[PDB]
RNA sequence: UUGUUGAUUUUGUGGGUGGUGGUGCAUGUGAUGCCCGUUCUGGCGCGCGCUACACUGAC
């Protein structure tokens, strides 16, 4: 379970299971 | 200089799948 | 798109041809042979069209 | 530059065509000259932008996401550079602190007996206290 | 202190231990800053022991530790804004390692790794690296970031930039590398260096505070060993490996030509040659997009189809009006 | 050597319509569809749900199965050929409805909601989208031939007919013409429903084939033939 | 070899009054899409802003667009004329009662 | 001959309708449906989106009626999302109407077997692997996996072997149901396919590959 | 802490439990196989005529 979680976190899974693309909304504009 | 062209570019700036059923109601 | 119009009649389009998806920067009628029209595009192919 | 369609492998491509594609791959050489000073003679159009592809693996996630755009369709007409020009290391750190979304910290299940190498498990071999 | 204030003993002990987790981390960093060359063994028996206790505390108080870790990242950055390398100390180098121990480095996003890993990259580039102290500091920094990406294997351009200048710094120019910006030209290693004696490549942290030829060679070997590993792990996978390794190959060639006995660059150069041979550098193909289907629209319909009031009022008038006329007739 | 297209962005292929006759396409005609309504509210007559009423109406409940028509549409519309915009569907109901099925339509998969739609299509003579941008199901004037493209090949499903490979068939046919396959949604009956329009009849498998299975076998062969993938 | 147009390139899309307007559509009928902006109102705006109506929306320069925005947000200041800018249920009950009495007589 | 789980030597095209949403609910015991029983499933707490046994029905129709079954080269397994494995005898002719089909499943799940006067439908013990042929290729259907040819894939595959396709009967879900058993994941087409369409696609290829016709 | 009461509870930290659960099987028994409440408050048919779906058109 822990190893599978690490692989998911590596591929862009964020535990607030949001994604890296969600973060990249509005960072550059401001 | 950034502020001047920061103004100009403001005007420049502007599916059912596979086995999904139509929404119920 | 290359479009052919009657001079002094802007309303009516005679012939409309899609030379290419890329810009068509040059369009000229052939001086000797009236029927044929030459078109050059950013596709880098100069198609020779006829009416 | 971002894609040469001649080197695509199509499943409908016939076995003789597959053999031809293999030979084309073998004989390719990058023709871009870095020392030529005349930009019209560098033969850039005949090369490819492998460097941008590597940036998709850039350590910064946002930079990787920006680099990933070349892998996506070019729907956007243009990008406003004034939102991109004046970024510094300080700005990147400040933006990271001022993040809209907050996440829960995660921990490492793997355990290291010693952080630094001596002069069982060493996290940072080659360095000592 | 942890035993005397366990969560079960009294209410609020969790918070006290949570604050103690932050306090312990600063103590671990604080001791490293203090001189310990006199009693390195005793310092080693406390420095690792406190980290183990911090690991147990982090398991229960990661949130408190994370907040303190972020504060240190902000504080040091502010100190770097005013003191630059003078702000950087051994405790900083110690500090970064502990996050690798106590946090998951192999994440695309993390609260403490990403601010820190941004911050190592700034050091690997912004700092001048014009002194053997400063080069040795960078050598430790490269190793830390390398361990951060030990599984992720993400590409860090600063590591490429760092390696180029350091390798060229010890050969100062040869007049062939004008694209590499050096910050010191007086660190050129002498030709008489043997490069056959067995010199330790491990860089002690305490020796930094002290900081000649042997020391310069040892720093070079540690940096160069990190170079060989990075080619093996990260750059080998990257599509632009030939472009990335091309400047490094030229610099390593100068090392072999100037120093024939000096073996490792030949090992790296031979190793680099093997990778370029096997790797097939074909033009990239990324604009293949899957064909998009025709649109799909749901139908609009009534579940039980039937084969406002003013209209209903008007409808009733017509019927009543119809009856009445037939009544009058 | 050839210059690349200006826009490499994928664009949805045009939705085929009866008005356009030049483009090549697979036309599938689900002939002998049992699709009829009657007040109880109007409900789609079924072989099993409504037995007594059809007995009162005097028709055989054996040929009172709109389920078969439903399954054929499901596999036809969900086939990749439809996703490629190269297939259009027509339904010839037993009393004489010709129904144009827009390739973009997404019929409900459950039969009860399918039946709920069909009674409405028969009464309003057409169906609109939820966003009200296109008409998905429309009743159209017979004969089917006028709707069919000008240059076209017409065939039916005949079990007695010789067994032919659909992929080999389509490859041998020409590139400007189009293929019409008349599938009998009827459970059982003589294969002469479309004889007046067609000129030849072909078999696909020596074993009997269901309408849903047969039409799926057709489209799969064309996708292999046309590399629709 | 170096040519730069001062007017600028054509704008396929523009953002005015928090509304996306197609450059292909003309100034009047591209501005009509904005909520509260109709054909006559857009025409009056274009006349007040001294923008040639025969132009496309893409052609509009920065100053022209900013002026048009000022026309929208400040109509009175530029002298835009002001003129330019249960019982039924009871009746149902009465009718129903009349109907019941009509039945009663019959 | 009618293929059976007992015989492992014969080449056959096995297909597994994994994550089948067949469930019986007593207020009488009836097959749960996404539309028929919404509030009842809410009381059970299960999402109504994953409550369509129609998917499993439709796949069986195109599957059982395919020519390959008529040639006796096909056997079907169904893995219920609850964890129930069902063996479908190739000789069965399941009802075409769904409401009847639901009546059979409730009989099957509670009686554990259907006999006609060989059991046409049988509940069998997990794991699925033991029932499969000794030498057999395992694959799934993945949208993300590379697109391949069923005809070419079967042709390049051996002869003594047999082929397994774990088709996901779910409306939506992660494609990891059969990861534990299967060795590789393959895509059939670039475009999306329904479960009924995909197994119809795969069986058509086997008919083309093995010349079943 | 109860509702006067007397350590039965309350608080904080850890923490095992599917169980007045069903269903069949073997002469009740089985470390049986398989899975997984309470009380009220409401509940049209037959027909005419006219206008539109634009470029032979709109302004």
């Amino acid at each position: 379970e822990l190893e599978q979680q690490r692989l998911d976190r590596m591929n862009g899974m964020i535990e607030l299971e949001r994604g890296v693309e969600d973060l990249d909304d509005g960072f550059w504009e401001n | 200089d950034k502020k001047a062209r920061r103004r100009t570019l403001r005007f420049y700036t502007s599916r059912f799948k596979g086995d999904d059923d139509i929404p119920y109601k | 798109l290359v479009s052919v119009y009657d001079s002094y009649n802007p309303r009516t389009i005679l012939l409309s041809i899609n030379a290419s998806t890329h810009p068509t920067h040059v369009t000229k009628f052939h001086t000797q042979d009236n029927k044929i029209l030459a078109t050059a595009s950013d596709d880098r192919v100069t198609r020779l069209w006829d009416i | 530059m971002l894609h040469n369609p001649a080197f695509i492998s199509n499943p409908f491509q016939t076995p003789d065509q597959v053999a031809n594609l293999k030979t084309l791959k073998e004989n390719y050489v990058d023709p871009f000259d870095v020392h030529e000073s005349d930009p019209e003679l560098t033969h850039a159009l005949d090369s490819s932008l492998w460097e941008l592809a590597s940036l998709m693996e850039h350590y910064h996630p946002n930079v990787a996401t920006l680099a990933k755009i070349f892998a996506q369709p070019f729907k956007k007409l243009s990008y406003n550079m004034e939102d991109f020009l004046d970024w510094n290391y300080d700005s990147l750190l400040n933006a990271e602190s001022s993040r809209k979304l907050k996440t829960l910290p995660t921990l490492e299940f793997e355990a290291f007996t010693n952080v630094f190498d001596n002069e069982g498990n060493v996290y940072l071999p080659g360095v000592a206290w | 202190i942890i035993k005397a204030y366990q969560p079960k003993l009294a209410e609020g002990n969790k918070e006290k231990l949570g604050k103690f987790t932050a306090v312990l981390l600063r103590h671990i960093i604080f001791l490293s800053n203090q001189n310990y060359l006199k009693n390195v063994q005793s310092f080693k028996r406390t420095q690792n022991a406190l980290i183990s206790i911090l690991k147990s505390l982090s398991e229960k108080y990661n949130r408190e530790l994370s907040e303190e870790c972020r504060d240190y990242i902000n504080e040091m950055q502010a100190r770097y804004k005013k003191n630059h390398f003078d702000a950087l100390s051994n405790g900083d180098l110690v500090f970064f390692s502990i996050i690798g121990i106590l946090f998951s480095t192999s994440d695309q996003y993390h609260l403490v790794i990403t601010p820190a890993l941004i911050l190592m990259s700034q050091f690997l580039e912004q700092i001048k690296f014009n002194s053997l102290k400063r080069i040795a500091f960078g050598a430790v920094l490269v190793r830390i970031v390398s361990q951060y990406q030990r599984i992720s294997k993400r590409y860090i351009p600063e590591v490429v930039y760092f390696f180029q200048k350091i390798l060229l710094t010890f050969i100062v120019k040869p007049l062939d590398f004008e694209n590499i910006r050096l910050d010191s030209y007086e660190l050129g290693l002498p030709l008489d260096v043997d490069f056959t004696k067995k010199r330790s490549t491990i860089i002690p942290l305490h020796t930094l505070s002290t900081m000649p030829v042997d020391q310069c060679v040892s720093v070079l070997l540690n940096v160069m060993e990190s170079l060989d590993a990075t080619i093996s792990t990260v750059w080998k996978s990257l599509p632009a490996f030939n472009e990335i390794i091309l400047p490094i190959q030229q610099l390593l060639s100068a090392y072999t030509s100037k120093y024939s006995d000096f073996e490792k660059p030949r090992n790296i150069l031979n190793k680099v040659e093997k990778l370029t041979k096997f790797t097939e550098h074909i033009p990239l193909a990324l604009q293949n997009h899957k064909p998009v289907s025709i649109p799909t629209h749901a139908p609009k319909y009534e579940e039980n189809f039937n084969p406002k009031m003013k209209a209903q009022l008007k409808k009733e008038r017509k019927f009543t009006m119809k009856e009445i006329r037939k009544d009058a007739k | 050597q050839k210059a690349l297209p200006a826009s490499l962005v994928p664009q949805a292929p045009p939705v085929l319509t009866s008005k356009d006759k030049i483009t090549k396409r697979m036309i599938v005609v689900l002939a002998m569809a049992s699709l009829e309504t009657h007040k109880i509210k109007y409900v789609l007559l079924n072989c099993d749900d409504h037995q007594g009423l059809l007995k009162k109406m005097g028709r055989d409940i054996s040929e009172a199965r709109p389920d078969i028509t439903h399954q054929c549409l499901l596999t036809l519309l969900d086939s990749p050929i439809n996703k490629a915009g190269k297939l259009q569907v027509y339904i010839q109901t037993s009393r004489g409805i010709l129904i144009e099925v827009n390739p973009t339509v997404r019929i409900p998969r459950t039969f009860k909601r399918f039946s709920g739609l069909m009674v409405q299509l028969l009464h309003k003579l057409s169906i609109r989208s939820v966003n009200s941008e296109e008409k998905l199901l429309k009743v159209i004037k017979n004969p089917i031939t006028d709707h069919l493209p000008t240059k076209c090949r017409k065939v039916t499903l005949s079990f007695d007919a010789p067994v032919i490979r659909v992929q080999d068939y389509i490859e041998k046919l020409d590139d400007d013409e189009s293929i019409c396959v008349f599938v009998g949604a009827m459970a059982r009956g003589k294969d002469n429903f479309a004889d007046e329009y067609v000129d030849e009849k072909v078999g696909l498998s020596n074993y009997p084939l269901s309408a849903s299975v047969a039409c799926s076998k057709f489209c799969h062969g064309a996708e292999d033939a046309w590399n629709i993938l | 070899s170096l040519v730069v147009q001062e007017q600028g390139s054509f704008q396929h899309i523009l953002r005015l009054l928090n509304t996306n307007v197609d450059g292909n559509i003309k100034i009047v009928y591209a501005l009509t899409t904005i909520k509260g902006v109709g054909r006559r109102y857009s025409n009056l705006v274009c006349k007040k802003a001294d923008v040639d109506l025969h132009k496309r929306a893409g052609e509009l320069t920065q100053e022209e667009l900013e002026r048009i925005v000022q026309i929208m947000q400040n109509p009175t200041h530029y002298k835009i004329p002001a003129w330019f800018l249960t019982l039924a249920n009871n009746v149902e009950s009465k009718l129903r009662d009349d109907l019941e009495r009509l039945k009663k007589i019959r």
